[PDB]
């Protein structure tokens, strides 16, 4: 009856908890969590009370789990990788650092295989992929020595990488595909080996898999990394997120399709398709959605479940192959990030204020009457709100037009049709007398022949240029602008505007002297440096036009 | 404006809606037409307005004789208006009947 | 304007040229108070026998089956202005014919008036109302007690635009429409309607009890027919006006030629022997100097066991003949009529000498072996 | 409300706590819990848990000052803290802080033990912490520290306090102004003081570098945004005396600024348009929670105890969306009306994707309109002072540009928003070659203009 | 490559009898009435004539007289020549049991 259930909230920051970082894991009903602190948390799923609560040094960046051997991996940011017995002789704990192991404290990400190992460590430029056994029988939980590193030559440097595990049908943490996709994407080495692969996703966006049965190497054979490294697809942002789905759904779930998330949104499924040469091929599509997307799940049967910073929305792949667009719904869950998936669906998460939540999933006489009553309220309150929307939409549209005009008139100028039909601004000059002395005024028309009336956003500059030829001593004066407004000048219509072009210093007035007009067009006046300014006539002022007789 | 000879298009002055100081502090801070007439005697205008130029008697030549000192006195003396819409120096409209 | 200078954007409001050579179009364009996403490249020249058009994926699942149209309008439009034009008549097209999906309602006044005004009515009246409030269907009682159906159709509009009013009765319903009218004055309108062709119902009652009426099978309130067996093998159809039921109807004779005469004949004698006071029966019985049975077979009354195409027997020696393979149809055919029927028909497929193929009425798997 | 058998409430996860004082007769009086929760099936609010604490001295004035939320510093976890005052008629007045955990049970863990009295403005934040004044003395008693300590710097009211990014904690009360609260004391870009003499509460909401989206209500009954103190979107409330705002988020977008007001009165306002959606009255209180299970906040407005000496009767819990919920057939009418209410919600939603849609059309035209009429930074940089009643404007220009070669100028433009009138506007130009250390070498080529001040400033200011 | 359906592939099956039976010659009006009394005699005794009545205006895209010219044409003008003549011989067979709106409709096309 409550269809969302709380638990446990946190300790936040403003604004809420970025994305990458955090993780939550359900075991049976245990359950583990990094809120992206140094603290990883432990919860009864029956009663969401804690059981057991560890500090680490150092801002927990992620976990993975190992059910047979009833141990849990930390990575602490800085320093190297913490291991801890489940049972573990306040409700709080510090590690030890005798839970270290590997302390190599230059690695972001980490995975785990059976018995097998992977990390991925930072250095210079060059990030390289580190492999080590891991001890099979219950002993000390060791490391062991490294089998296995190479060089990510394709990456060279917030956003911490990602790496999956991608088992074929036979031969645990990861994603088994059918073998025609597995066979599809990596090929014949990796299908015939039975090799598990590792896919790492990486900060630029680049999907790069690696084949563990081909990565081991000595100080006396290296890695080379075009053999062993390979590059699958480049989406241009961060990855949050790769899995595998189960279309045509017609524990161990054999995938057909093999899914990427971006950071802004271009997802990228993948699919086997055998088409038009009976010939297999991969079905690509990259779409691409809506908003930053800031964690990613698999649940049952093709329903991808992920966030925007709005909302909880989800995805169907299920049903040529796969489909046109991924058109989605949320399900009116507000923004968790850290979200997961456990199969019967029952997903789980933290809220980004700081919730930790459990989405499930799939007459009377009057109070159908007080049903109705309220069922037109709701609609009494949305209907403003979408009406609110067309008004802004009326702005836009208007606007958009209310531009068109502009670029109508822009190209029309441009064009030299060899006669300045659209907007035309005529100069002449006219002798004034002024308290006594004869003055010289040039009367600037702008005239509008054509249709297009030039609205609010534009204006009208002159510029009065002195005499050319810059000299030895700067003038006091180089030249004068005059800059006004035109307001719905309309067809047909004009301006005139006279001005000084006349001594009051010296009686001295020196030719040629010109006025060029010109118009600017502002972009933000209807509602990167911004405008536009457009070159309408340029005229002589000469010895000729300053006689008078 | 509207009767001038050219008939050409000169912008209409609309002079400014608020005083910069009244603008000022409004923003740094948060109908019928009124009339006026004469009547008089036509013996009286007859008589002074003998020196008798041409034209219609009265009205017109009323008209001729308040704004002699116009220049815009002799266009109305060809149309032979008795009744005109100027405008002002504050932009306002104003409508003269004789 | 003449010019697609001025015409185009006095039409196409909200199509930008983004490129000076006016060859890059983007934006909306507009239809019906909605307004859809639209991305038009022209080549090097301004010819639309070469020109990419694309869309959201809201546009071209609202142009559905006019893909091909819209290509062939590239190739043989002349002028952008003009394609644009064709454009926006065959958007219009298109969501008039899809009506179904495409209502936002004025929620404000619409779907609070509606209980506004069935709240005035009274609550028992309603039936039935479709989920997308868009048909609503009342029930009205005679003073003979008998339920009468009314379809009302309502509009994005209701109290601006008549509703449209669907309903059995059989002279042709008026609805007096004001934008003041309401449910009310509909209703009152057609108890109007009851109450007027009362005579025809109680007439029609009279037969369907009395009578062994065939051929209109639990009739309908709409029907004025009333094919009556009487004795057996033999059958008068009797039309019935309905403003003057109780007058003479229109009525005639089917079965066998030499038991038709004499019946017709005192039928000829006895007509002026017709009175409006007693009913139609009670005319018939002193005409006609007989007796009718009262259903002298209830079950086997008869089956139409006539070809369901030509609904004759006897088709030149043939017999209804040819059935189909259901127990819900059983519909005899003729071979002539079932093989020119479904050898027209798109879904049917020819063997050698076989058609398989849909059965007319119930479109199940018939086979005809000529 | 504040008294020996008065109570107060609260909200955490769903769930409305509730803390109430009871005088027990063989002793003095015990806080018992009602931790209660809304059915949805009943329609009401059904007791799920309690727990109770035991008080010790048989003296009287035993009081709750404030009850909220924190996180404590140990483990992370949003818990309900309890501030109690114990006063002893002996000029002495305790103040516990005192935490109950998922167990129905407490934790006491800072006693702080005052003798003068403890009023205006008590705010309990992050690793659980006390904060109070009196006559413009700030102090604080951490539960890590255990000590009573001052505040280093003087300030009148301290409006905000929270914790942040890469500082810990945080006073804001003279928006200059921007302390520690470890080492008791960036200040560089806040709201403007010309705000600081009519705001009264604040809140953020975001943080980026240093830059403060944030929110304030003033005296005058206004309500702003901020991005960088930058006075955005102002709204206007209805009522009088705004006390305070919380958050609500509501599902996708509809984001509102429920504000809680002292004439005991509340409204939200709908952010994406400062716009008052909704407003209720008397209000003897309001929390803001997903009480339904769905994800997505909704909203409780609890209306006055003169109905029933009883809390939770006259409440209202709603979305301002598809939900509200409260205190002859019809039914085949309702499959009508729900899958329309719904119809409508997919209109909002998509509209508001289009809207988005239509923006970034227009933006994509700009740009398009400006590389329409056509990268080189042939002018460094702006500058302009004023001079008396002259506004001198000035660049500074790159080798690129020769004057040698080009005449070149200097306009100004009026933006028409303010300037509803045409004077035309006129600016002087000058060219200014300066030699630079001439005792390859540097001239400095500078073009500028004037213009006069007074007939710009009509409008206080214009850009 | 030229397959057409008929006009009246898309309609509620009931139409599809009625416009399918008056395609076929003079006695087309018949058929059409046999239609009736069999549809009245199978479960949906009633037949919606406001269905058909719309259906029959609305109007859908043709090209013809040269390969190019884009025209809008209502279905009665669009289905089969005999089929009309049959209708409309039915309409007057029928007149008084159709509402009035339909009608209108029709007849102005
Ligand atoms: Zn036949
Ligand atoms: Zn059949």
């Amino acid at each position: 009856a409550p269809r969302v259930r709380y638990l446990a909230g946190f300790c936040c920051p403003l604004g809420g908890l970025a994305a990458g970082k955090p993780r939550v894991l359900c075991h049976e009903a245990e359950v583990f969590l990094s809120t992206g602190s140094e603290l990883v948390y432990v919860y009864d799923q029956e009663g969401g009370l804690l059981t057991a609560a560890f500090r680490f040094p150092d801002q927990v960046w992620h976990l993975e789990l190992l059910a047979p051997r009833r141990l849990l991996y930390a990575l602490c940011a800085r320093r190297g990788l913490y291991c801890l017995s489940l049972d573990h002789p306040s409700p709080v704990i510090p590690v030890d650092p005798d839970a270290c192991i590997l302390p190599d404290a230059a690695l972001c990400a980490f995975t785990l295989l059976d018995s097998v190992l992977v990390t991925l460590v930072q250095g210079p430029a060059r990030w390289k992929m580190q492999l080590f056994e891991q001890p099979c029988p219950g002993e000390d939980p060791r490391p062991g020595g490294q089998i296995g590193e190479v060089e990510l030559s394709s990456y060279t440097p917030h956003f911490l990488p990602v790496l999956c595990s991608v088992s074929p049908s036979g031969s645990s943490g990861g994603f088994t595909l059918e073998d025609a996709l597995f066979g599809l994407l990596f090929g014949a080495d990796a299908t015939l080996l039975q090799s598990p692969v590792v896919l790492c996703g990486l900060p630029d966006g680049q999907l790069c898999c690696v084949i563990l049965k081909a990565l081991v190497t000595s100080r006396s054979a290296p890695g080379d990394p075009n053999a062993l490294v390979k590059i699958l697809h480049h989406l241009e942002e961060p990855v949050i997120f790769i899995g595998a789905l189960k279309t045509e759904p017609q524990e161990d779930v054999h995938c057909d399709c093999l899914v990427a998330f971006g950071h802004h949104g271009r997802m990228l499924a993948i699919k086997a398709s055998w088409d038009e040469s009976g010939k297999l091929v991969p079905e690509l599509r990259e779409y691409c959605l809506p908003g930053p997307v800031l964690c990613a799940a698999c649940g049952g049967g093709g329903r991808v479940y992920h966030s925007t910073p709005s909302d909880l929305c989800v995805v169907d792949l299920s049903r040529q192959p796969e489909e046109g667009p991924g058109g989605l719904p949320p399900m009116l869950c507000p923004a968790s990030l850290n979200i997961c998936s456990v199969v019967s669906t029952k997903l789980l998460a933290l809220s980004a204020k700081g919730r930790l939540m459990t989405c499930s999933l799939d007459m009377t006489t009057e109070s159908a009457g007080q049903k109705i009553k309220e069922l037109l309220s709701g609609i009494g309150n949305i209907s403003e709100r979408v009406s609110f929307l067309k008004k802004a939409v009326d702005q836009r549209n208007k606007a958009l037009t209310s531009l068109n005009e502009a670029m109508n008139v822009s190209c029309a100028l441009l064009s030299s049709g060899t006669g300045p039909r659209p907007i035309s601004c005529t100069t002449s000059t006219t002798w004034s007398r002024l308290q006594t002395q004869d003055v010289l005024m040039a009367t600037c028309v702008l005239e509008n022949s054509s249709s297009f009336s030039l609205d609010q956003g534009w204006t009208l500059c002159i510029q009065v240029l002195t005499s050319s030829c810059a000299l030895d001593l700067d003038s006091a004066c180089s030249a004068i602008t005059y800059t006004i407004p035109v307001d719905q000048l309309g067809p047909g219509a004009r301006r005139e505007v006279t001005l000084p072009l006349g001594p009051g210093e010296n009686g001295g007035l020196d030719l040629p002297v010109t006025v060029s007009c010109t118009l600017f067009y502002s972009l933000r006046e209807v509602v990167e440096q911004e405008g536009v300014c457009l070159p309408l006539s340029r005229h002589t002022v000469d010895m000729l036009q300053c006689l008078r007789f | 404006p509207g009767l001038a000879p050219p008939h050409t298009r000169a912008p209409s002055p609309l002079g400014p809606t608020r005083d910069p100081v009244a603008t000022f502090l409004e923003t740094c801070r948060e109908l019928p037409p009124s009339v006026a007439s004469i009547k008089v005697s036509a013996e009286l205008l007859r008589a002074a307005l003998k020196d008798g130029h041409s034209g219609v008697p009265l009205c017109c030549a009323t008209l001729q004789w308040l704004l002699a000192e116009n220049a815009a006195v002799d266009v109305v003396r060809a149309r032979a208006l008795s009744s005109i819409q100027g405008v002002a120096p504050d932009g306002a409209n104003v409508h003269l009947i004789v | 304007m003449a010019v697609t200078e001025a015409s185009l954007l006095r039409q196409c409001p909200l199509l930008l040229p983004q490129n000076r050579s006016k060859t890059v179009y983007e934006g909306f364009i507009s239809a019906q108070g909605r307004d859809f996403h639209l991305r038009i490249v022209l080549p090097e020249d301004l010819q639309l026998k070469n020109a990419r058009l694309l869309c959201s994926w809201q546009l071209r699942t609202i142009l559905s089956g006019y893909h091909r149209i819209v290509q062939q309008r590239m190739q043989h439009s002349p002028d952008l202005m003009s394609f644009m034009m064709e454009l926006k008549m065959l958007l219009e097209v298109a969501l008039k014919n899809r009506q179904e999906l495409y209502a936002l309602p004025p929620p404000p006044q619409f779907y609070s008036s509606l209980i506004e005004e069935i709240g005035t009515l009274g609550w028992d009246k309603l039936v039935y109302a479709d989920t997308c409030f868009s048909t609503i269907k009342l029930k009205a009682e005679d003073a003979s007690g008998r339920e009468h159906l009314i379809t009302l159709k309502l509009k994005a509009k209701y109290p601006a635009e008549s509703p449209d009013y669907f309903v059995d009765f059989p002279v042709p319903f008026c609805a007096s429409w004001t934008p003041q009218s309401s449910l009310i004055s509909i209703y009152s309108q057609f108890l109007a309607a009851i109450e007027s062709l009362k005579a025809f119902w109680d007439v029609m009652d009279e037969i369907d009890e009395k009578t062994w009426v065939l051929e209109p099978e639990k009739p309908p309130r709409s029907a004025t027919a009333r094919r009556i067996a009487l004795g057996n093998n033999v059958s008068i159809n009797i039309e019935v006006d309905p403003r003057h039921p109780t007058m003479l109807p229109e009525c005639f004779f089917l079965g066998a030629d030499h038991v038709v005469k004499p019946l017709g004949i005192k039928l000829s004698r006895n007509i002026h022997l017709w009175d409006p006071e007693n009913s139609v029966l009670q005319n018939l019985k002193d005409v006609l100097e007989i007796d009718f049975p009262a259903r002298a077979i209830l079950e086997k009354s008869d089956f139409t066991m006539d070809c369901g195409i030509c609904y004759a027997y006897q088709l030149d020696g043939t017999i209804p003949d040819q059935v189909c393979d259901n127990s819900q149809c059983g519909q005899p055919f003729h071979q002539i009529c079932l093989y020119e029927w479904l050898r027209g028909l798109l879904t049917s497929r020819q063997s050698f000498n076989i058609i398989f193929g849909e059965c007319p009425y119930c479109s199940k798997p018939i086979t005809l072996k000529m | 409300m504040s008294s020996n058998e008065q109570e107060r409430l609260l909200c955490y996860n769903g769930e409305v706590l509730v803390f109430q004082l009871s005088k027990g007769n063989t002793k003095t009086p015990i806080l018992h819990v009602r931790r209660m929760v809304f059915d949805r099936g009943t329609k009401v609010f059904v007791q799920k848990s309690t727990g109770f604490f035991t008080i010790k001295e048989e003296n009287s004035h035993l009081k709750i000052m404030c009850c909220n939320c924190v996180s404590d510093f140990r483990t992370g976890i949003n818990l309900p803290y309890i501030v109690i005052e114990k006063n002893k008629k002996n000029n002495v007045f305790e103040y516990f802080l005192l935490i109950l955990h998922s167990t129905n049970k407490f934790e006491m863990r800072l006693s702080f033990k005052l003798g003068y009295e403890m009023k205006d403005g008590l705010r309990v934040l992050n690793g659980p912490l006390i904060l109070w004044r009196h006559v413009k003395a700030f102090f604080f008693i951490s539960s890590q520290t255990g000590k009573v300590v001052s505040v280093s710097g003087n300030f009148s009211s301290i409006q905000w306090a929270g914790e942040i990014e890469n500082l810990g904690m945080v006073l804001l009360g003279l928006k200059e102004c921007c302390l520690s609260e470890e080492e008791c004391t960036s200040d560089i870009y806040i709201i403007p003081p010309a705000y600081s003499s009519v705001v009264t509460y604040v809140h953020i909401c975001a943080t980026e570098i240093l830059r403060i989206s944030l929110i304030a209500l003033t005296r005058k009954n206004q309500l702003i945004s901020f991005q960088n103190g930058t006075p955005k979107n102002v709204c206007q409330l209805p009522f009088g005396d705004p006390c305070a705002v919380q958050l609500m988020d509501s599902g996708g977008g509809n984001l509102f600024f429920v504000v809680s007001f002292i004439s005991n009165n509340a409204c939200a306002v709908w952010k994406e348009s400062f716009q008052v959606a909704a407003k209720w009255e008397k209000l003897s209180l309001v929390l803001i929670d997903d009480f339904i299970g769905s994800g997505t906040e909704q909203v409780l407005l609890l209306f006055k105890d003169s109905l029933n000496s009883d809390c939770l009767t006259s409440f209202k819990i709603t979305d301002l969306g598809k939900i509200n919920y409260s205190s002859e057939n019809r039914y085949l009418v309702v499959p009508p009306l729900e899958t329309g209410l719904k119809v409508c919600f997919s209109s909002f939603r998509e509209l508001r994707q289009h809207l988005l849609l239509k923006e970034k059309i227009i933006s994509k035209s700009y740009k398009a309109l400006i590389n329409l009429v056509q990268s080189e930074q042939l002018v460094e940089k702006i500058w302009y002072r004023v001079i008396d009643d002259s506004l001198v404007v000035g660049v500074k220009t790159t080798s690129s540009l020769k004057l040698s070669l080009n005449d070149v100028t200097l306009s100004l433009l009026m933006d028409q928003a303010h300037d509803s009138r045409f004077r035309l506007l006129k600016c002087q130009n000058r060219v200014i070659k300066l030699s630079t250390n001439p005792f390859k070498k540097e001239c400095v080529q500078i073009i500028t203009a004037v213009t006069s001040l007074s007939p710009l400033l009509t409008f206080s200011k214009f850009c | 490559e030229g397959v057409e359906p008929a006009p009246w592939a898309q309609l509620e099956a009931p139409a599809r009898l009625l416009l399918q039976a008056l395609q076929a010659g003079p006695e087309g009006a018949r058929r059409g009435l046999g239609v009736l009394r069999a549809l009245g005699s199978r479960g949906w005794e009633p037949f919606d004539w406001g269905r058909l009545l719309e259906a029959l205006c609305r109007e859908e895209p043709v090209v013809q007289g040269p390969d190019g010219r884009l025209e809008l044409k209502p279905l009665l003008l669009r289905l089969p020549r005999i089929c009309q003549r049959n209708l409309m011989s039915l309409l007057m067979a029928v007149r008084p049991s159709l509402p009035e709106s339909g009608l209108l409709s029709v007849l102005q096309i």
